């Protein structure tokens, strides 16, 4: 809806595909512990559905 | 180093990341520390004794 | 002298109801003012979003 979904940066490994892929707005340049990782993160969509 | 410091079991905290793709180009906390100073750097040695 | 912290055993899920208890008895059952505090601030900070 109003989230960025797709990002550009310094190249990539390959050069003809230099894309970040981001559904909700999550960041994948950390690591995440399942047990404990979205306790107060939202975004547009699901508070909108709410 | 990178991978421990963006790994957290406890209640995530604020993290900038920078304009270059490189490891350990990030500032974390509430008082924003630069990290940047702990990337190997064999002329002067920031990273590490001495 | 002596504060407290939150913790969670490895291999054990996260149990939502007693998040939600948690977050309504301890403020009533520990002390942050201004003169000493029981817990650390990471304990508050769980507590509040609870």
């Amino acid at each position: 809806w109003a989230t960025i979904d797709v990002e550009y940066r310094e190249p990539a490994p390959y050069v003809h595909a230099q894309r970040y892929i981001r559904y909700c707005g999550i960041d994948s340049r950390e690591l995440i512990n399942p047990t404990t990782y979205g306790i107060g993160m939202t975004y547009h969509c699901y508070n909108e559905m709410l | 180093l990178n991978d421990y410091l963006l790994y957290m079991y406890n209640t995530r905290v604020q993290v900038n990341y920078g304009p270059t793709g490189e490891p350990l180009d990030f500032q974390i906390g509430r008082n924003q520390y630069d990290c940047n100073v702990f990337r190997a750097d064999f002329a002067t040695g920031t990273g590490y004794n001495g | 002298q002596i504060i407290l912290d939150l913790k969670i055993d490895p291999g054990e899920r996260m149990d939502p109801a007693v998040r939600m208890v948690a977050g309504v008895v301890g403020h009533l059952l520990f002390t942050a003012g201004g003169r000493f505090t029981n817990l650390t601030q990471n304990m508050a900070r769980q507590l509040d979003i609870a």
